Formats: C-alpha cells, sequence, structure tokens
C-alpha cells in the first residue's frame, strides 16, 4: 500500500 | 462606450514561479494598473485581453472577475475569455481616478495537454505582458504494478456537484484482478456525497496510453457495462472490471455531489488494488484536493473641481 496526491486550485 | 484606448498609465504584469505546477495548486497571478480619463462616465467600457492558454476558472465550474472597489467598475468574463469591465456612475463625478487589479488565472486543461514551455501573454490595448513558464504535470503514481492519477473539475458550487477523471493503469501494465474504490480522504471533512443517487460513474478502455492527456483533460470506448459498479460502503464507490486481468489503461470519470453544509471541501481518495504476476496483493492511492484564490481590484478617485 503506497499514496501520492495532487492538488489544484480555482477560482472561490 | 469603449475607452480602453484612452487609459493611460497603464501597467501590466505577470506574477509565477519559473514552472508552474497545475496539480500541486499552481496558478498565476495577472496584475493591472491604469488611469481613467475625467472623461469616462457611467456605461464606458474596457477590455482586459487573456490568453487561450489560461482560463479564470481552474477547478471550478466558472468565475466572477473582482468588480473594482472605491462599486468603480463591475466585469464580466466574454465568449473569446476576455474581460470586460464596465464603469459605474462612480466615474460621473470623479476626476483623477485610478485603479489596479488582480485575477488569478489559471492553465488551461485543453489548450494546454501536454508538459512542456508555455509563453503566456496578457494585456490591456497595447500595453502588454508576457511570460514564459514550463508547464509541468508530473507524473502518475505508481507502486509496483499498480498506477492511478486522478484530477477534478468543474466544481459547480451553484449546482453542488464535481468531476472527477481518473486514470487506471496509466503506465499499461498488467493487473490481476484490478480493483478500484473512490472514497473522501481521512480527517478533511470532505464534502463530497459518495452513493447511488449522488454518483455516477463512467468508465472507458484505452488502446494506447499515447492518446491521454498529461492535463487531463479527456474527450469521451465506452466500457460501463462491462464493469461491476457498486456503492459498498458509506461515501464509498467500487468498480470492478474475462481473464481477470487488464493490461491497457482506463478512464474512470465520475459525476458525483457535494455537501453544502459539510465543514470542509472536495477532499478525494482513490484506490487501486490489485496482484502482479508473483499474487502479491497491493494497493496504490492517489489523493485529489483544491484551493480556491481570488482577485481583487480596488480605485481611488478626487472630487472634480468645481467653479467658484
Amino acid at each position: 500500500h503506497h499514496l501520492g496526491g495532487a492538488k489544484q486550485a480555482g477560482a472561490v | 462606450t469603449d475607452i480602453t484606448n484612452q487609459l493611460t498609465n497603464v501597467t501590466v504584469g505577470i506574477d509565477s514561479g519559473t514552472t508552474v505546477y497545475p496539480h500541486q495548486a499552481g496558478y498565476v497571478k495577472l496584475n493591472y494598473g491604469f488611469s481613467v480619463p475625467n472623461s469616462a462616465v457611467k456605461g464606458d467600457t474596457f477590455k482586459i485581453t487573456v490568453p487561450k492558454e489560461l482560463n479564470l476558472n481552474g477547478v471550478t465550474s466558472t468565475a466572477k472577475v473582482p468588480p473594482i472597489m472605491a462599486v468603480l467598475a463591475n466585469g464580466v468574463i466574454d465568449s473569446d475569455g476576455n474581460v470586460i469591465y464596465t464603469f459605474t456612475d462612480y466615474v460621473n463625478t470623479k476626476c483623477d481616478v485610478k485603479a489596479t487589479l488582480t485575477m488569478p488565472a489559471y492553465i488551461d486543461p485543453e489548450n494546454v495537454k501536454k508538459t512542456g514551455n508555455v509563453t503566456l501573454a496578457t494585456g490591456i490595448g497595447s500595453t502588454t505582458a508576457n511570460k514564459t513558464v514550463l508547464v509541468d504535470y508530473e507524473k502518475y503514481g505508481k507502486f509496483y504494478n499498480l498506477s492511478i492519477k486522478g484530477t477534478i473539475d468543474q466544481i459547480d458550487k451553484t449546482n453542488n456537484t464535481y468531476r472527477q477523471t481518473i486514470y487506471v493503469n496509466p503506465s499499461g501494465d498488467n493487473v490481476i484482478a484490478p480493483v478500484l474504490t473512490g472514497n473522501l480522504k481521512p480527517n478533511t471533512d470532505s464534502n463530497a456525497l459518495i452513493d447511488q443517487q449522488n454518483t455516477s460513474i463512467k468508465v472507458y478502455k484505452v488502446d494506447n496510453a499515447a492518446d491521454l492527456s498529461e492535463s487531463y483533460f479527456v474527450n469521451p470506448e465506452d466500457v460501463t457495462n462491462s464493469v461491476n459498479i457498486t456503492f459498498p460502503n458509506p461515501n464509498q464507490y467500487k468498480v470492478e472490471f474475462p481473464d481477470d486481468q487488464i493490461t491497457t489503461p482506463y478512464i474512470v470519470v465520475v459525476n458525483g455531489h457535494i455537501d453544502p453544509n459539510s465543514k470542509g471541501d472536495l477532499a478525494l481518495r482513490s484506490t487501486l488494488y490489485g496482484y502482479n504476476s508473483n499474487i502479491i496483493w497491493r494497493s496504490m492511492s492517489w489523493d485529489n484536493e483544491v484551493a480556491f484564490n481570488n482577485g481583487s481590484g480596488s480605485g481611488d478617485g478626487i472630487d472634480c473641481p468645481v467653479v467658484p
């Protein structure tokens, strides 16, 4: 078992 | 009237790092400053040019541009993606008016499909700014023969929906008895509602990894009916894919809902389970999170002269 990620930005 | 060209003392700029990482909450800021002609009256306009390589919404379904506050002007995004501001009656009575504006802008997924150098340009009239940056979408996640990466789009906060695109096995490995689950990310107070009546999943077979976007823009072989989609636990979905193996990537597109009374944001975990050729069971997880940003604008004027 292993783990990565993304985060994304956007307009309020 | 359009008074774009009668704006004076115009400055434009782009604030960003040299590399932008759109899947690590990277964005850019467009900055503008200008003087407004005393002759400006209410309903006068002026147009900002926004390039195709950006959008102003990013993960969110649409955006609002900052009204410029002293309201000095109200903005809307036109059908070309450019921004039109309309002057208020504030300019009817004020003189030596001036204003500055900032808008976050985001690498547009469809116009920037791959990782590479992008030269971004914006402006107001003839005054423009440009910047060339590397857009790095980086790499899908991997653990033995288990690859996975996912991205969110179209967070619509009017309708409380979201969409999530997941590449399963983007690396083209052989997976024996592959299983995907879609979860909330623990301890985020995640606002996703993942169940039969809030969640619709489609899955597509991919012929060639090469036909996939690094940006995760997807233009939708549909194999939804050939797979078994289930809702086995609270706020969890499961996807079960003739020989109990897969040897190609799959696109999993999830059209879901969010909970507006939830105390957190959209925070998601997707997990791929599978055996390798040694028949060992493993899992690879991919978190998906979001960050929201706003622009702002302000102006100032003085009372126009009154003859004494």
